[PDB]
RNA sequence: GCGGUAAUUCCAGCUCCAAUAGCGUAUAUUAAAGUUGUUGCAGUUAAAAAGCUCGUAGUUGAACUUUGGGCCCGGUUGGCCG
RNA sequence: CCAAGGACGUUUUCAUUAAUCAAGAACGACAUAAACUAUGCCGACUAGGGAUCGGGUGGUGUUUUUUUAAUGACCCACUCGGCACCUUACGAGAAAUCAAAGUCUUUGGGUUCUGGGGGGAGUAUGGUCGCAAGGCUGAAACUUAAAGGAAUUG
RNA sequence: CUUUGUACACACC
């Protein structure tokens, strides 16, 4: 059983909202992870790496585990959830949690020609978190992800067959980079291309529209 | 304010700044047709007036320079011209 | 700018947009030309010229009112002087700050102000230099500037 | 956008701010929706008719939204003298 | 556009500079108020009540599109007008909080005054910087009784008034109230006025 | 005019060869090609599919005995 | 203007600029100075042969504690001494 | 001293696209200012602009859409041949399928594909994106 | 960093791994290096703003001068007609 | 007593005379400093708020003189130019913090100087200036896997 | 127990 407590939890529950991509077309906040994996199905999780923490105290050292999860399908939505926890498989648990209330869309575009399906991003972006800088550059087709293992983990489950990476800082801090690279994938929808010069007529929010299977 | 006219600003604001600030820049001084007691004379004397300008006819100064706005003496009868 | 100092403060004659001026002006530009001619003949420089019509008389500026400017009909009708009012009210400064040097040795603020005198002085030089205004070999000196002031 | 021939690509074409015209992010948390009803000549509104206005979180952060939403307020026709084009 | 029965009748206009409304802030000024209209000596400004009249029709609309009733929020942190908005909860849906304002009442959905509405409106935007702060998390509206020197960010629509008032605060939310009650159909008479008096929004010292 | 004679003589190349599809000749589908696909067309595999060797390593003996 | 000129006839100064600030690497002017050639004990060259002068229990430094059986040796080419490890287990009695 | 005046100026619609203002003055209007604004109203980008003349340079009041990422100067403006003209738009443009490069030929100021276009090459002046 | 009598790191056996008729070591050099920075570094506190000013060479330097409107001709990409 | 200087005011004059500066020169508690804002100069733009200093404009504003004029000193509103102060962060930063240390991977407004892990070492030598003390320029051999910055828990 | 300083961390031996 689930028991939602929110009007949008409540909506996907009843089934009213049967795809993920009017929650991002009226950006609303996603709050329990249940809409998540009800509407999307199909997403796999991979943990990067498990690093201690120690806090000192003045007997002893506290030791907590702080695990990195990437999460998505490769097809569009990709999640990043960092936790840390005082045992190790509640932080791989509550890290896919976490990563699956992170969960974005890509603008994946073409690098030329537009011919068959969007193989690459469709601008340069880039990303900063704390001294990193990722940047992600078009590619043609057949390229391939040229980046470090990581963040290749990351594109390959977002979706994109090749692009270009450089980085810049101290890339060797893996949340760091991950941070970097999910604030890059973030922004391809942030940019305005000609193509999205067109008006739309402003739809009306589904938490309106199905007001009365709402919480009351 | 994100939306303003710069082309048509209201007559009080453009009047509120600086004389080099405005949309095209121009001088807030004027000139002054001014007649002294005695002779008519009728002097055109500009308002910052920088020296002590007399009548060309007989010495009756009619303002002493100031840093500003020059005073204009007791005995005038001056309008803006 | 200010190259001789650290101030940046902008205090200036805003010109009217008129250049055609000012329609309540009822002399002729002969009239104002005889002035100019007349003041001029008694030994004032064209700044003097400038303000002293600008109040004594209606006369925004020599520019609008005639069809050209002021020291043109001064070099025209023969009154130009062999050197310009800029660099002569430098020169007759510098004298005078050398003059108070050799009266007084210690004034060494007086020193400095002095070497930005003669750098604005040689400046100007070598301007009206390339615009031969000045002959060519015409250079400032302090034995010829004591004399130079006229 | 499109590829060649059809199929329309490019999931989830994003709103737009209507008062500075750039587009509004998945996670952009303060961007609002503002609905107002519309009235029909007995001084009650209808439900279900709106007109629509988004607002992205920059300009509602810069305290710049109700001096917008008073430029299209009255664009609109439904306010009559609170904005101002000459300021 | 409106049918132009909405405009500013006389004698709700004698409500409000009975009520000092028009009373604003001193020399201090909010450079996005443009409200301001001859500005007074000794320093205080008067605002166009015509302009917070058409910004309250303006509030009027903005609650009325909402179809429950009950997901409207009403703030109030300053003690000068907490029964009036209980006065605004006890005639619409209109949930109130009335005094402290817990930190995560819009986000952490489990505590137990977990509310998260359509609509939020607040009183002075200075006091109830928790309230705004929180709606702006959770993409919710605003709307406000500002001031001239109030810090109206993350405000959608800012209704000028004075706060500094005890008249103004409680007859304004009034008007909000009876304006909205003319827009939902349960007041049906344009012209004539509510049987409910302005008297009782108002703050009793015990 | 370099573009077209040099991208026309690479698809004709490659489809002659067999690497690349009679369909696929917009020369972007080279770029799309993988190492399998010239793979397959070794003499290797070629005996394999033909029905010769029943493996491939008794394809590479069969070859390599001529 | 982000330190540098940046003018279209500003080569002179930007390769004058690149040179000196070249000088400060390590590797550029070792190579350029020749201190392989004149001071380096093989006088830049890979390998280089000897005859052993003796042999040296030389200690290992801290933390760790160990005697390293090095020998002490001279260059043919040049005549200088050369302390040199001796790399694996038992192989100083090779070269006595 | 203010050495470049069309940086000045892009840098002003830069500042005011960031800010969100729809509206933006400019000081003191060259003629290449002039052209380069032509060539961003020309693809979309701006929309109407003013020249307001005083007697001494002029002004340009600007008419900003939400359609503008970035405008930018190249300083100083190098000598570009052909090849140079896709090193440049490989270089500093977002992608392969919008953003225009502006460069001054002795047929006058464009964008890299209308000189592309007439075959000629010139002298980089900035991008528009 | 391992070894101080329970060595996953030494000496051997077994097992496994990587490249393979090739594989290791030393030296130099290139990429990695946005640690030479034109593209493309940094200078408050991590290395680094000359004590301040004048000043020659060097570098850089406000705006403005023919624009707009028409009338024809003929090429390339297309386009039903195939 | 002598000359100099900034800002203001200006419908005064010149006309691009300019910005930064190797060499060189002046001053510097002989040429130094924790000579510091540890923040080069010039130019443009970008959120505020009040106080203060110098000038100017206006307000039948207040007060004083000769109730009353002009002044002056206040007050109000403004504007220019300063030393600064307080709040935020759209932005920057590793952070402390910053309206500049912002408009810098969406990387070019102009220009001068300096630095390339830590010691050896501002040492040796060679020049150069100084009466001297010293000042300026200034290595290498060798040695080492860290020195260092900002914040968090004890 | 708060604040403050540290070049202490096998921690003021």
């Amino acid at each position: 059983g689930w028991v939602p407590v929110t009007k949008l939890g409540r909506l996907v529950k009843a089934g009213k909202i049967t795809t993920i991509e009017e929650i991002f077309l009226h950006s609303l906040p996603v709050k329990e992870f249940q809409i998540i994996d009800t509407l999307l199905p199909g997403l796999q999780d991979e943990v990067m790496n498990i690093k201690p923490v120690q806090k000192q105290t003045r007997a002893g050292q506290r030791t907590r585990f702080k695990a990195v999860v990437v999460v998505g399908d490769s097809n569009g939505h990709v999640g990043l959830g960092i936790k840390t926890a005082k045992e190790v498989a509640g932080a791989i648990r509550a890290g896919i949690i976490i990563a699956k209330l992170s969960v974005i869309p890509i603008r994946r575009g073409y690098w030329g020609t537009n011919l068959g399906q969007p193989h690459s991003l469709a601008t340069k972006t880039t990303g900063k978190c704390g001294s990193v800088t990722v940047r992600l550059i078009p590619a043609p087709r057949g390229s391939g992800i040229v980046a470090s293992p990581a963040v290749k983990k990351l594109l390959q489950l977002a979706g994109v067959e090749d692009v270009y990476t450089q980085s810049n800082g101290k890339t060797r801090t893996l949340e760091n980079t991950l941070k970097a690279a999910f604030v890059a994938i973030g922004n391809t929808y942030g940019f305005l291309t000609p193509n999205l010069w067109a008006e739309q007529p402003l739809p009306v929010s589904p938490l309106d529209i199905y007001s009365d299977e709402a919480s009351a | 304010v994100l939306v303003q006219d710069l082309l048509h600003p209201t007559a009080a604001s453009e009047a509120r700044k600086h004389k080099l600030k405005t949309l095209v820049q121009g001088p807030r001084s004027y000139f002054l047709d001014v007649k002294c007691p005695g002779c008519l004379n009728i002097t055109t004397v500009f308002s910052h007036a920088q020296t002590a300008v007399t009548c060309e006819s007989c010495s009756t100064i009619l303002c002493t320079p100031t840093g500003g706005k020059a005073k204009l003496s007791e005995g005038t009868s001056f309008r803006r011209k | 700018g200010r190259m001789h100092s650290a101030g940046k403060g902008i205090s200036s004659s805003a010109i009217p947009y008129s250049r055609n001026a000012p329609a309540w002006f009822k002399l002729s530009s002969e009239s104002v030309i005889e002035q100019i001619v007349k003041y001029a003949r008694k030994g004032l420089t064209p700044s003097q010229i400038g303000v002293l019509l600008r109040d004594a008389h209606g006369v925004t500026q020599a520019r609008v009112i005639t069809g050209n400017k002021i020291m043109r009909i001064l070099k025209s009708n023969g009154l130009a002087p062999e050197i310009p009012e800029d660099l002569y009210y430098l020169i007759k400064k510098a004298v005078s700050v050398r003059k108070h040097l050799e009266r007084n040795r210690k004034d060494k603020d007086a020193k400095f102000r002095l070497i930005l005198i003669e750098s604005r002085i040689h400046r100007l030089a070598r301007y009206y230099r390339t615009v031969a205004v000045l002959p060519p070999n015409w250079k400032y000196e302090s034995a010829t500037a004591s004399a130079l002031v006229n | 956008m499109e590829n060649d021939k059809g199929q329309l690509v490019e999931l989830y074409v994003p709103r737009k701010c209507s008062a500075t015209n750039r587009i509004i992010k998945a996670d952009d948390h303060a961007s609002v929706q503002i609905n107002v009803a519309k009235v029909d000549e007995e001084g009650r509104a209808i439900p279900g008719e709106y007109v629509t206005y988004a607002l992205s979180g920059y300009v509602r952060s810069r305290g710049e939204s109700d001096d917008s939403l008073n430029r299209l307020a009255q664009n609109d026709g439904l306010l009559k003298n609170v904005w101002s084009y000459s300021r | 556009s409106l049918p132009a029965t909405f405009d500013l009748t006389p004698e709700d206009a004698q409500l409000l500079l009975a009520a000092n409304t028009h009373l604003g802030a001193r020399n201090v000024q909010v450079h996005q108020e443009p409200y301001v209209f001859n500005a007074r000596p000794d320093g205080v400004h008067v605002i166009n009540v015509g302009k917070t009249w058409e910004k309250l029709v303006l509030a009027a609309r903005i609650i009325a599109a909402i179809p429950n009733p009950e997901d409207v929020v009403a703030i109030s942190s300053r003690t000068f007008g907490q029964r009036a908005v209980l006065k605004f909860a006890a005639h619409t849906g209109a949930t109130p909080i009335a005094g402290r304002f817990t930190p995560g009442s819009f986000t952490n959905y489990i505590t137990r005054s977990f509310k998260e509405p359509r609509l939020v409106i607040v009183t002075d935007p200075r006091s109830d910087a928790q309230a705004i702060k929180e709606a702006s998390y959770v993409n919710i509206p605003v709307i406000a009784l500002t001031d001239l020197d109030s810090p109206s960010e993350f405000v959608d629509v800012a209704i000028p008034c004075n706060n500094r008032g005890k008249h103004s605060i409680g007859l304004i939310w009034y008007l909000l109230a009876r304006e909205v009650l003319r827009l939902r159909g349960a007041l049906v008479d344009r012209t004539q006025p509510w049987s409910i008096m302005p008297d009782l929004y108002f703050y009793r010292d015990p | 005019p370099k573009r077209l004679f040099e991208g026309n003589a690479l698809i004709r190349r490659l489809v002659r060869v067999g690497v690349l599809s009679e369909d696929k000749k917009k020369l972007d589908y080279v770029l799309a090609l993988k190492v399998e696909d010239f793979l397959e067309r070794r003499l290797q595999t070629q005996v394999y599919k033909l029905g010769l060797a029943k493996s491939v390593h008794h394809a590479r003996v069969l070859i390599t005995q001529r | 203007g982000k330190g540098k000129p940046r003018g279209l006839n500003s080569a002179r100064k930007l390769r004058v600029h690149r040179r000196n600030n070249r000088w400060a690497e390590n590797n550029y002017k070792k190579r350029l100075l020749g201190t392989a050639f004149k001071s380096s004990p093989f006088g830049g060259s890979s390998h280089a042969k000897g005859i052993v002068l003796e042999k040296l229990g030389i200690e290992s430094k801290q933390p760790n504690s160990a005697i390293r059986k090095c020998v002490r040796v001279q260059l043919i080419k040049n005549g200088k001494k050369v302390t040199a490890f001796v790399p694996n287990d038992g192989c100083l009695n090779f070269v006595d | 001293t203010r050495s470049s005046v069309l940086a000045d100026a892009l840098n002003a619609i830069n500042n005011a696209e960031k800010t969100g203002k729809r509206q933006v003055l400019i000081r003191p209007s060259s003629k290449v200012i002039i052209k380069f604004l032509q060539v961003m109203q020309k693809h979309g980008y701006i929309g109407e602009f003013e020249y307001i003349d005083d007697h001494r340079s002029g002004k340009i009041v600007v008419q900003l859409n939400g359609r503008l990422n970035k405008c930018g100067v190249i300083s100083p403006r190098f000598n570009v041949k052909i090849g140079d003209i896709e090193k440049w738009t490989a270089n500093l443009l977002p992608a392969r399928q919008f953003g225009y490069v502006i460069l001054t030929t002795s047929a006058g100021i464009m964008d890299h594909e209308e000189a592309r276009r007439k075959h000629v090459s010139g002298k980089i002046l900035g991008f528009v994106y």
